[PDB]
RNA sequence: CGAUGUCGGCUCGUCGCAUCCUGGGGCUGAAGAAGGUCCCAAGGGUUGGGCUGUUCGCCCAUUAAAGCGGCACGCGAGCUG
RNA sequence: CGCUGAAAGCAUCUAAGCGGGAAGCCCGCCCCAAGAUGAGGCCUCCCACGGCAGCCGGUAAGGACCCGGGAAGACCA
């Protein structure tokens, strides 16, 4: 089960067999093993990885020993790869080839307090027939004296995204080992430029 | 005269091996010997009782079929969020807290009664890790 | 009128040890081990192995033919053995043995390979009888219930994998 | 679902 | 298989057994097939 | 009765199972296909229209199916009227 | 629906035991989560500061205020 940090960029469309296969784009590669997690000492199995080099002045002093226990530079992120133990000590997009299939976790685009009808989708009140200041409303949000409460978990307005979503079975289309570059054909969670981790799939 | 109300005494930590034991009996003698009942100046505002340490309780054993059909349950607040697990599997996943549920009951409600409750320390297996008390061993 | 009481002929050389609520029972052709209830006594007599029940209220009646059959036909396993026969009856039907595995051709799509567990040997004399031996006769008698299950006989034609001597009997079709 | 329809117990609000 | 509370046996053929603390009938008849409920 | 706003619709559901479909079964006057009928099962699903305020009901065209009920005949300090 | 099997010389899926068997139950998937007060774990950083299990200060590593902002966002974060 290995898995790697990377940055979503951007998204295209390629020619593949005279077909076009949306893809995302994502700066993978590389990522150095910063710590590794053994039952002895912690009680699973995982490697702490990095991403982004980062400036050895921003970086504070506890953060620095432990960087340096690990012989790294200092480097801007540190995500764990869960059961994942490769034989180097530094991860790059070539541990996917295409054919291959993964999953891909970032964090979403934050739509803030949206309403009911966004997050939900509802289909609040009509538009017209009298309909009265309650077009974008839930509606009914309960019974009436039994129970005479409202359900857990009801679903409100709120606020909706900037949440972790891991998107499943993903095609990987090309790897560009020179440019660390990771094709993947579909929807990544998040923005550009947004941080997002590549595992191998669940699925099969 | 006004009766005897005790200072602050030093409290005792006992051992049991529950094993073999039936879960009901020996559950309603833990409960005595946490509220310290077994103790001539018992007062009934304070933890005053014993610590008591428990191992072997995966080995505890009950009669009936109560085994396929001792049902504990969970609700969870949300709708559909009561879940029922039976004795079995409780003790293939959880097996200490089949006796500590069982104690819990037997105790007070409360702040002191879920106090005493942390002066029980159940253990599954044949070893504990409260060798710095020294815990005295009963036979009950 | 009643088998708790007659005795276990135990020809030799058969071993029939005894351990509390265990009777080992080592022959020829291997050994099986029988859990015997611990309130039944298992007996060990010139050549003979007698079981005596220590009440006569029910559950002691029930256990005592239980825990006599039982450890009769674990002498019989070791000794001569246990078989079981399968005829195969429909047109296109056929059993064969490859290697130490089972192929059956009962009419589907696929063919269907069973694997015989440890202490169950296969064997195939005719394309149309296929013999599941063993020395522990509950185990002989899963395995061929288990191999018959793929292709009961049917109700209304003579197709099917067939119990030996399974009385062919059918229901009028039009 | 009632067969015999059910007549209102209050007058539809009015001012006073 | 027939459910009811009224299980009897039908034929000469017909057994009445308790298996799983409920009653039955079983028999080579398939019809005459009974469990109580 | 010094007020517990009352049908139907919309919206949001949630539960029961005496199960409409999907799943697993026995019996069949079950050849196969397809039905009948009883048992297990509430996980999920259970369409769009014409008419009438209508719930209901008929009808059109589909469907895997077009389930029945409880929640103050759920839901007017949410909307309609 | 069975295997083996007595009570009950036969039979019996059960009284001892072992199978097979559902979109259903438990895992498994995604997401939240140690306020889990039972408050967990690991890696790294500071470290015996001055005075009459407490107080008063100056500090350490750190943090915060303030500012430029941001597919984060109502304010807060
Ligand atoms: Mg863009
Ligand atoms: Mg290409
Ligand atoms: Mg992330
Ligand atoms: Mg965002
Ligand atoms: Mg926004
Ligand atoms: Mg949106
Ligand atoms: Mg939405
Ligand atoms: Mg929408
Ligand atoms: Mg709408
Ligand atoms: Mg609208
Ligand atoms: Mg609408
Ligand atoms: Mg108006
Ligand atoms: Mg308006
Ligand atoms: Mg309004
Ligand atoms: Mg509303
Ligand atoms: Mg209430
Ligand atoms: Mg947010
Ligand atoms: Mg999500
Ligand atoms: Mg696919
Ligand atoms: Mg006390
Ligand atoms: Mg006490
Ligand atoms: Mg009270
Ligand atoms: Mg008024
Ligand atoms: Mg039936
Ligand atoms: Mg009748
Ligand atoms: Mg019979
Ligand atoms: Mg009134
Ligand atoms: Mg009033
Ligand atoms: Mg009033
Ligand atoms: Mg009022
Ligand atoms: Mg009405
Ligand atoms: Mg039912
Ligand atoms: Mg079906
Ligand atoms: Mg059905
Ligand atoms: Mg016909
Ligand atoms: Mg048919
Ligand atoms: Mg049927
Ligand atoms: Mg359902
Ligand atoms: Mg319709
Ligand atoms: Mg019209
Ligand atoms: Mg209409
Ligand atoms: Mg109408
Ligand atoms: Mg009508
Ligand atoms: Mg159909
Ligand atoms: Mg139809
Ligand atoms: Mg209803
Ligand atoms: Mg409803
Ligand atoms: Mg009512
Ligand atoms: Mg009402
Ligand atoms: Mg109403
Ligand atoms: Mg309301
Ligand atoms: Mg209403
Ligand atoms: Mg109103
Ligand atoms: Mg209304
Ligand atoms: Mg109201
Ligand atoms: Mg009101
Ligand atoms: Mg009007
Ligand atoms: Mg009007
Ligand atoms: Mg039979
Ligand atoms: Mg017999
Ligand atoms: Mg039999
Ligand atoms: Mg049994
Ligand atoms: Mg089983
Ligand atoms: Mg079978
Ligand atoms: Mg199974
Ligand atoms: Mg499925
Ligand atoms: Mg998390
Ligand atoms: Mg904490
Ligand atoms: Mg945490
Ligand atoms: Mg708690
Ligand atoms: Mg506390
Ligand atoms: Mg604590
Ligand atoms: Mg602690
Ligand atoms: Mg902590
Ligand atoms: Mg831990
Ligand atoms: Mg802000
Ligand atoms: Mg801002
Ligand atoms: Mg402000
Ligand atoms: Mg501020
Ligand atoms: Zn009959």
């Amino acid at each position: 089960m290995k898995g790697i940090l990377g940055v979503k960029v951007g998204m295209t469309r390629i020619f593949r067999d005279d077909r076009a296969v949306p893809v995302t784009v994502i700066l993978a590669g590389p990522c150095p093993v910063v710590q590794r997690r053994t039952p002895e000492k912690d009680g699973y199995t995982a490697v702490q990885l990095g991403f982004l080099p980062q400036n050895p002045k921003r970086v504070n002093r506890p953060l620095k020993g432990h960087f340096a226990k690990a012989g790294v530079e200092p480097v801007r992120i540190l995500r764990e790869i869960r059961d994942f133990n490769p034989e180097g000590d530094t991860v790059t997009v070539e541990i996917f080839k295409p054919g291959e299939r993964v999953d891909v976790t970032g964090t979403s685009k934050g739509r803030g307090f949206a309403g009911v009808m966004k997050r939900w989708n509802f289909a609040g009140g009509p538009d017209s027939h009298g309909a009265h200041k309650i077009h974008r409303h839930p509606g009914s949000i309960g019974n009436r004296k039994t129970p005479g409460r409202v359900y857990k978990g009801k679903k409100m307005a709120g606020h909706y995204g900037a949440e972790r979503v891991t998107v499943m079975n993903l095609e990987v289309v090309d790897v560009i080992p020179e440019e660390n570059l990771l094709l993947v054909k579909g929807a990544v969670p998040g923005p550009n430029g947004g941080l997002v981790i590549v595992r191998e799939t669940k699925k099969a | 005269m006004k009766t005897y109300v005790p200072k602050q005494v030093e409290p005792r930590w006992v051992l049991i091996d529950a094993e073999g034991k039936t879960l009901g009996r020996l559950a309603t003698k833990i409960a005595t010997l946490l509220r310290g009942k077994h103790r001539p100046d018992w007062t009934p505002n304070v933890a005053m009782g014993d610590f008591v340490v428990v191992v072997n309780a995966d080995k505890i054993r009950v009669t009936g079929k109560k085994l396929e059909q001792k049902i504990y349950t969970r609700y969870s607040g949300y709708p559909g969020g009561l879940k029922k697990i039976p004795l079995e599997k409780m003790l293939a996943t959880h097996p200490e807290r089949v006796l500590e549920h069982a104690v819990k009951g037997m105790l007070p409600k409360g702040p002191l009664g879920r106090r005493l409750f942390k002066r029980l320390k159940v253990y599954a297996g044949p070893d504990h890790p409260h060798q710095a008390q020294r815990p005295e061993k009963l036979e009950v | 009128s009643r088998i708790g009481r007659l005795p276990i002929p135990v020809p030799k050389g058969v071993s029939v040890e005894v351990a509390p609520g265990r009777v080992k029972v080592k022959g020829p052709k291997g050994e099986l081990e029988v859990p015997v209830s611990p309130e039944m006594r298992v007996v060990v007599e010139e050549g003979v192995v007698r079981v005596e029940r220590p009440s006569d209220e029910r559950r002691h009646k029930s256990l005592h033919g239980l825990t006599r059959t039982l450890i009769a036909n674990a002498v019989k396993g070791v000794s001569e053995g246990y078989s079981k026969e399968l005829l195969i009856k429909g047109i296109g039907y056929r059993a064969r043995l490859v290697g130490r595995a089972l192929e059956l051709t009962v009419g589907f799509s696929h063919p269907v390979v069973v694997e015989p567990p440890e202490g169950i040997t296969f064997e195939v004399p005719e394309p149309t009888r296929v013999r599941v031996s063993g020395i522990d006769k509950q185990k002989v008698g899963q395995v061929a219930a288990n191999i018959r299950a793929i292709r009961k006989p049917s109700a209304y034609h003579e197709k099917g994998i067939y119990y030996a001597g399974e009385p062919v009997r059918l229901k009028p079709g039009k | 679902w009632r067969i015999r329809p059910r007549p209102p117990r209050l007058p539809r609000p009015r001012p006073r | 298989m027939k459910v009811r509370a009224s299980v009897k046996r039908i034929c000469d053929k017909c057994k009445v057994i308790r298996r799983h603390g409920r009653v039955y009938v079983i028999c080579e008849n398939p019809k005459h097939k009974q469990r109580q409920g």
